[PDB]
């Protein structure tokens, strides 16, 4: 089912994280569809600490799973943290 | 939709 990819990213004042998401939609069958990193700004806090990749579906941000959730929620969640954030993620060769 | 964080 892939492999855990698992980081705590640390926010610097004024900026973004540095990874932008999709995904999170209802389906016809009732669940949202998974959350996604689509991708990583050069040069940001998130580049530099290297460990995610562009398509690697996002399992939990700190305590919180991000699995059947919609896209506000997952974009709350990672706007509400202004100093370290926990990331939890998957990703299959 | 896509979005930076
Ligand atoms: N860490
Ligand atoms: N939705």
């Amino acid at each position: 089912a892939g492999s855990t990819i698992i980081t705590s990213l640390q926010r610097k004042e004024g900026h973004s994280l540095g990874f932008s998401i999709t995904g999170g939609f209802k389906q016809a069958d009732g669940q949202y569809s998974g959350i996604y990193i689509s991708k990583i700004a050069k040069d940001s806090i998130a580049a530099v600490d290297g460990k995610l990749s562009a398509g690697d579906i996002l399992l939990k941000i700190n305590d919180e799973s991000m699995t059947n959730v919609p896209h506000s929620r997952a974009v709350q969640m990672l706007r509400s943290e202004g100093k370290i954030i926990t990331i939890v993620a998957s990703r299959q060769q | 939709p896509e979005t930076s964080v």
